[PDB]
């Protein structure tokens, strides 16, 4: 998922 | 781990330094929609940087530090609004260049009754006069305590701390200790409120898609489809 | 114009009963049987904790139309947080009634009821962990009366009166916490701890909302007209 | 109203 990659 | 081991005034600091920007945005039922939603991802983008930067919640692993998000991010950003809409009484300022009205938020379905819970919301911070330093502590609860229940006992002690923070901040403006536990459960009261905004508004946003109006972002689907 | 002792008395003998069910435990359930069981066992409980709120302390000062919203919003969630409350000591199980004890697994008996069956099981879990106290629930249950629909309301002065009682049972709250020996710091802690579960209650209720009223939707069990009545105020 | 009657008892 996108939010993995932000964090 | 490394949270724990902050004074209130340097947790709030630490707060203080990690508030994410106020951004700008760029009315028909889809204009007003395409710009929210368009407004709201690149909010989003800022809130998970931020949330990196919590005390305590770097600690967390990936996966809880995912869920949470997932749990409060709807919450987060609107106590975000309801804080900038302070002192735009009637009003709620979503951007610098994006005033709205109550009779404005009649330019789409539904979107009028959520309008007066965050404008109620809005005027109870004015008339509880709530400072800067709360807001940061309220919005670091929401998004430590959450999505806590729907899996922990560092996360409850980040959570007692600022609790403790809180205080500090109230018993050095000269409160009582009795004006303090009020207002402290005045404060935690409200967050209730806000929980059932994420929820209404959680399933408005969902009532947008699948019956389209305006196309959302993949990062906002993905949050969306969280909640079912 | 009370002790926190005298409030808590008054709480303390204002508390429903605990209500049977129908339920005979000799023929298994299906997914209309446990929903008529607990929408008829929710609508028993629903007229008795009308008669609870109007022992609430300082409740019958506000007008009718205040109290039929206060309720109007809170009554799911006060059911809830009363089950909560009744299965603390039944781990991994809910008890919606002396006779009808359930598990994670006969939530599946119903489309999307595990769902919510967990969130109540954890807050009873979170119950359990915390060690709640009679006192300290019916304050809760008090504040989630006088508060989850104070939001959503020209003259009035009302209003302030409601944060009065509320801010009484805050004080309440502390004099249970101070009597039970906490140190300052923990009476700070343990108040936050509490009002903090009411944020999940809060989320649990309109989940629940939401569901049964799938239910009148999907035509599956007959609702009672008292019961669609304060769900027609959530929509 | 059910409510609405059955507070006024
Ligand atoms: O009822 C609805 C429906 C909908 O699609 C969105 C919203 C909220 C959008 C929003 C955007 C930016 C913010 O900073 C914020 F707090 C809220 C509310
Ligand atoms: O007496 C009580 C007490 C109580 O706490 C809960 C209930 C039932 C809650 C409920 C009923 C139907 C649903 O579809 C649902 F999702 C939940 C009944």
């Amino acid at each position: 998922k996108i939010l993995h990659r932000l964090l | 781990s490394l949270a724990l081991s902050l004074t209130a005034d340097q947790m709030v600091s630490a707060l203080l330094d990690a508030e994410p920007p106020i951004l700008y945005s760029e009315f028909s039922e889809a204009s007003m929609m395409g710009l929210l939603t368009n407004l709201a991802d690149r909010e989003l983008v800022h809130m998970i940087n931020w949330a990196k930067r919590v005390p305590g919640f770097v600690d967390l692993t990936l996966h809880d530090q995912v869920h949470l998000l997932e749990c409060a991010w709807l919450e987060i950003l609107m106590i975000g609004l309801v804080w900038r809409s302070m002192e735009h009484p009637g009003k709620l300022l979503f951007a610098p260049n994006l005033l709205l009205d109550r009779n404005q938020g009649k330019c789409v379905e539904g979107m009028v009754e959520i309008f007066d819970m965050l404008l109620a919301t809005s005027s109870r911070f004015r008339m509880m006069n709530l400072q800067g330093e709360e807001f940061v502590c309220l919005k670091s609860i929401i998004l430590l305590n959450s999505g806590v229940y729907t899996f922990k006992d560092h996360i409850h002690r980040v959570l007692d701390k600022i609790t403790d923070t809180l205080i500090h901040l109230m018993a050095k403006a000269g409160l009582t200790l009795q004006q303090q536990h009020q207002r402290l459960a005045q404060l935690l009261l409200i967050l209730s409120h806000i929980r059932h905004m994420s929820n209404k508004g959680m399933e408005h946003l969902y009532s947008m898609k699948c019956k389209n109006v305006v196309p959302l972002s993949d990062l906002l689907l993905e949050m969306l489809d969280a909640h079912r």
